[PDB]
């Protein structure tokens, strides 16, 4: 009884994007589908709702005409059609289910990230960072758009991981990660910073080696 | 101001009027509906033996009342004062069609 | 529409205490207000619906109290897992409005940072660029004013910092600072170092040493 | 218009000239009732009164039989489509004003 | 205010014939139309309520008809006690309205009048006035021109006539004409005649009186 | 016993107001609607208005614009018609009648009450005898005010042959003559008396028709 949100979209400014939300287990005909916009490091904004039987969903007047939610009962899925995109639209778009006024938005989808930028897709350039306990780093510079899945020693090194959030200078992204392992395990054991950019279909793996010359 | 609601059949929601001798009187979307406009159902109960709403005998109470929803109950509900004043609560029941 | 206001936009609290999130409405919303939890980069959970009533599978420590126009969510027992932002929302009239929200931070013992400085990798140096990274792995509270010197000189230009959220594992904060320079500029200057001041200052070093 | 006057225990057949309507009277009384026009009979597939009034039948515009009793004094409307009304005045001999 | 019109205001009919009183209404009366019979100076009776329905003790001869706007009253085998006016009356709406009426006259054979002239009594003459009376009795039809030639000379001045309604006995009208004069005038001229112009016979009916005093 | 007792005829000055009476015999007025009717001399009937005796407010025709106000008294089992600001257009006979409703009509009708609207004064008649095998003889009734005059012959015993002609108004005075046709054997043999009665002036004159 889950809500299947579509993969994150990178859209050029002014253009239109149609996002997807598929119902698992339950029948959409049995609830109202609601959509929510979440600006980066900001509050949620209710886009509008829809009774899947109607197929003429109600929207917030601040969004009226700009966003058009249309559901397909046959495929048991809803769609958010957003047009005339701006940088003010670069946000995460949640698709939720609701039983009514007196029940609220109960099941919330994972969220689809919409990046509104005239900038092009660029894979990252991973840079290893070698130096009691021992702290070690990994720098991921110059990638577009977000996100990047960063793991340590094929995710087997869960304890001691610290993944910092991405920083945009000018349509360029940069994030670094730090792992704290005992001075006994390094340089004895292999330590690989596993970086994954789904957007560019890359999965780069840079082994942290003790620096020399 | 205004109150706009959405529910589903088998649910029950409370309706009222801040602007208070009155009369509740709603109109429901004409398609697959016998009547085509605003229709009265309740009038304020006098000091006797009063009860019964005409097109929906499932509204319990003062005219600050609860409504059990089912087929066709989607429409705007008006509570009316002595002169002009009306408190309207819009309502939408899930899956309202043929 | 019915603008929703949450008196405070951040609330810090120690484990095993009771806290309250207040929400005032633009008009009487006849108890048609629900409460939401959004975990850091986690999903959004409906906590309380129609003021008081608990949502299925939501713990009892969560209490939804509410007057006609003034609503207040209360987390009675403080758990580390409760580090998340909470939102109120009205369903009374059709443009449903989501409030500002209140981030709930955890109060704990003041920890000193694990300051580690990293020199630019010989990989990045081929790309005609250089980047110095200074970390503060485990500390508390949130604010830490970093200042780093290269041979003593003050460098404020081209400095970009990044902070992680308070983990629900050890209840600590972490910060990353990146000093990006052109290959030539980093080759001209030697003995780069990062210092940190948190409530003697913690000073770290990374001299231009041969290897 | 139509203006009628009868006695309790009599019966008066009353109709319209309607355009599928609704009979809707208001009475100058309050035998458990209140002020305002109360619809008493509506068309459907076979018109019946159901539970507020229980003395009118239907001849089977539309024609009804009404057993006067005491307090049926009032104006009987025959509201059709788009304000296509057809009012009938009714007065029964007597003033029941004792509480 | 709904109006009621009877097509005729007077209807002459032979004994035992069939007659009808028609009534046209301005609105649909929906059978709420009643008939009334007001006898000459007699009481006014309710003949037939709610169109065809008859009032208790009303004879069968009376029949009520009509629907919608034009309603009728019908009387078979006519009687010498049916000489009265009949009124239509609506009750459909509250300004209850009556029809103009239709006087029912009974037809009969042409009767010549019993013309009788009377001199002013020596009673009236003391009061400084004089009156000549001429009674024309049991005649048919209704119209008869009176003529008062004082000593042959045409007198159109101060002549006042009076007719009685259709009698029950032999159903004949009677007329009375009074020529009022001042004591002196009557005492001035001798001859006083009284001529009836009725179509029973070839000639007019002439009566006379000549005053005798010397 | 269903009787509707109408009040005696009234002579009223123009502009003044008259309150006519109607009393109920046997039946309770609470059980019927009371209706009043106008009848102009030698003219049609005019419905004035009705009343539910259980209520104060009677409903009347717009032609009788606030002039006529029917008000019934249940306690005395009698109804009243008050007609104000009188004119010559009001000189008529006023009927009182009971009705059970729209589908029944006015079933019992009152005798009538004559109302005469005139500034003229009450005047007793001046009877004059009119003397001339069958013979005709009559009697004159000059200048009496107002109507009526009960004219009978030989103390009402001589019914057969009577002809009473209607009253003629002339400069506010009435004139009617009556004629009897008796066989020439009965006259001058028997006594013949023209009996005149004026209720209005409380006179009852009797003049023996004597051969002149
Ligand atoms: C409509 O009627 C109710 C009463 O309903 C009931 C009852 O007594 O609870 C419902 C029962 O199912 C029904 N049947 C049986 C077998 O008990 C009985 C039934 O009518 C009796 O048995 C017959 O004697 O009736 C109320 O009167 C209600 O009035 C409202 O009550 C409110 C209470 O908080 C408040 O006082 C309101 O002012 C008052 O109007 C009435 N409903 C409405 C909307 O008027
Ligand atoms: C009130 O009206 C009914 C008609 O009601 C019905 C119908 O058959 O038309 C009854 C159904 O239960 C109802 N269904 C529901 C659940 O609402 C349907 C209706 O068609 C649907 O709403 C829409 O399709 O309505 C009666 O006419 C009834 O009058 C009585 O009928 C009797 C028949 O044997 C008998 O003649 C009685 O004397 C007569 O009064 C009326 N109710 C009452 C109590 O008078």
């Amino acid at each position: 009884v889950q809500l299947q949100q579509s993969g994150a979209e990178l859209v050029k400014p002014g253009a239109s994007v149609k996002l997807s939300c598929t119902a698992s287990g339950f029948n959409i005909k049995e609830t109202y589908i609601h959509w929510v916009k979440q600006r980066p490091e900001q509050g949620l904004e209710w886009i509008g709702r829809i009774d899947p039987a109607d197929v003429y969903g109600r929207y917030d007047p601040k969004f009226q005409g700009k966003a058009t939610i249309t559901a397909d009962t046959s495929s048991n899925s809803a769609y958010l059609q957003v047009s005339s995109l701006t940088s003010e639209d670069t946000a995460v778009y949640y698709c939720a289910r609701s039983y009514g006024s007196s029940y609220g938005i109960d099941y919330w989808g994972q969220g689809t990230s919409v990046t509104v930028s005239s900038a092009k897709t660029t894979p990252p350039s991973v840079y290893p960072l070698a130096p009691s306990m021992v702290t070690l780093g990994c720098l991921v510079k110059g990638y577009f758009p977000e996100p990047v899945t960063v793991t340590w020693n094929s995710g087997s090194l869960s304890s001691g991981v610290h993944t910092f959030p991405a920083v945009l200078q000018s349509d360029l992204y940069t994030l670094s990660s730090s792992v704290t392992v005992p001075s006994s395990t390094w340089p004895s054991e292999t330590v690989t910073c596993n970086v994954a950019h789904p957007a560019s279909s890359t999965k780069v793996d840079k082994k942290i080696v003790p620096r020399d010359c | 101001p205004g109150a706009s609601l959405d529910g589903r059949p088998g649910d029950r929601v409370d309706l009222s009027c801040g602007g208070v001798r009155w009369v509740w009187a709603p109109s429901f979307p004409a398609c697959k509906g016998l009547s085509k406009g605003r229709r009265p159902i309740l009038w304020a109960a006098a000091a006797g033996a009063p009860t019964v709403p005409p097109l929906q005998p499932f509204v319990g109470r003062i005219r600050r009342l609860e409504l059990l929803l089912s087929a066709g109950d989607s429409g705007t509900f008006f509570c009316k004062g002595r002169h002009e004043d009306e408190s309207r609560t819009v309502l939408h029941v899930l899956g309202d069609r043929t | 529409d019915i603008q929703m206001t949450q008196t405070t936009s951040s609330l810090s609290a120690s484990l095993g205490d009771r806290v309250t999130i207040s929400c005032r409405a633009s008009q009487d919303i006849s108890n048609y207000l629900n409460w939401y939890q959004q975990k850091p980069d986690g999903t959004v959970k409906l906590l309380i619906y129609y003021t008081s009533t608990l949502h299925s599978g939501v713990p009892s420590r969560f209490s939804g109290s509410g007057s006609g126009t003034d609503y207040s969510l209360t987390i009675s027992n403080l758990e580390q897992e409760d580090v998340a932002t909470y939102f109120c929302q009205q369903g009374y009239t059709l443009p449903w409005t989501f409030g500002g929200g209140t981030k709930l931070e955890i109060k704990r013992a003041d920890a000193a940072p694990t300051v580690s400085i990293f020199p630019p990798s010989s990989e990045q140096l081929t790309s005609g660029g250089a980047s110095v990274v200074c970390f503060l792995n485990n500390f508390y509270p949130k604010d830490v004013n970093v200042k780093w010197k290269i041979d003593g000189s003050e460098r404020q230009s081209g400095v970009l910092n990044s902070w992680t959220d308070q983990d629900s594992k050890d209840s600590t904060y972490s910060m990353s600072s990146t000093l990006t320079l052109t290959k030539d500029e980093y080759e001209r200057h030697n003995s780069y170092t990062c210092e940190a001041t948190h409530k003697s200052p913690i000073v770290t070093s990374f001299n231009r040493n041969e290897c």
